[PDB]
């Protein structure tokens, strides 16, 4: 199990390598064996979609009293947590763990 | 215990059963039944002895080699061991705690 | 809609009326027209089961930030909320409302 947390996979999601294909600038009109180092300055943009299906383990608990749940703070604040501020900057105010429900050992 | 040391036992390393009508608190040695796991001497280290000896430094022509006594040794590759014996008076099963990881549960 | 909250029903769950059938004590051996007022002192006990099936409206929300959730307090306390105390008395420490998730108007 990976030490910084998560799922250890023998065959994880493969690395997806992307590169702009080099587009040479105008080569000389006399042949030169040297590799071309004059390239058209270039960048690419696009959209990337990743869809992950997760399987869930539903809690089947006979605990009587209410559990601890992750909740947003009810009290007023200058900005909404996990939202943008007045400058458009999205921020994550705290690290949300995963362990809130309880099980017996 | 090792060979010819039946009188020795680990302080809290054996199952101790009470004889009939043994006191709940401060029963004498004659009122209790000490178990012995001497059968696993062949594979398991003696409970009251060190596991072995490891080097504690790098010997040179000016520094004599130093050895460290291993009093606690976790799992090493190639290690083999026997479990504790069961007894007529002893427990049969235990629930393995529901955890992410266990070693030899 | 009932003012103290809940579901207004034209035909609510019917009242379930229960009574110990009167068991007269020994009547006189000569006829008396008067209604009997001497009864064997009597009470009944039993088990009652009520099963209610509730339909749920699942939240289908595109809210980005986390919602407010009802949660138990994480901090330590003398007793567990919504549990029994040392005398076996079950107590409800607070009134738990129902409105924690959010919708747009």
């Amino acid at each position: 199990s990976p030490l910084m947390g998560g799922f250890g996979l023998k065959h994880p999601p493969p690395q997806i390598l992307i590169k702009n294909t080099p587009v040479p600038a105008d080569p000389p009109t006399t042949f030169n064996q040297s590799k071309l180092n004059s390239f058209i300055t270039q960048y690419s943009t696009g959209q990337v979609s990743v869809e992950i299906e997760w399987e869930l383990q539903k809690e089947n608990s006979k605990r009587w009293n209410p559990e601890i749940q992750y909740t947003s703070n009810y009290y007023k604040s200058t900005s909404v947590d996990f939202a943008v501020n007045t400058e458009g900057v999205y921020s994550e105010p705290r690290p949300i763990g995963t362990r809130y429900l309880t099980r017996n050992l | 215990h090792k060979d010819d040391e039946e009188r020795f036992f680990p302080s809290n390393g054996i199952l101790i059963f009470g004889k009939q009508n043994a006191a709940r608190d401060n029963a004498d040695y004659s009122d209790v039944m000490l178990t012995s796991e001497e059968e696993i001497k062949t594979t398991n280290p003696v409970a009251t002895e060190e596991y072995g000896i490891v080097a504690d430094n790098l010997q040179q022509q000016n520094t004599a080699p130093q050895i460290g006594t291993v009093n606690s040794q976790g799992a090493l590759p190639g290690m083999v061991w026997q479990n504790r014996d069961v007894y007529l008076q002893g427990p049969i099963w235990a629930k393995i705690p529901h955890t992410d990881g266990n070693f030899h549960p």
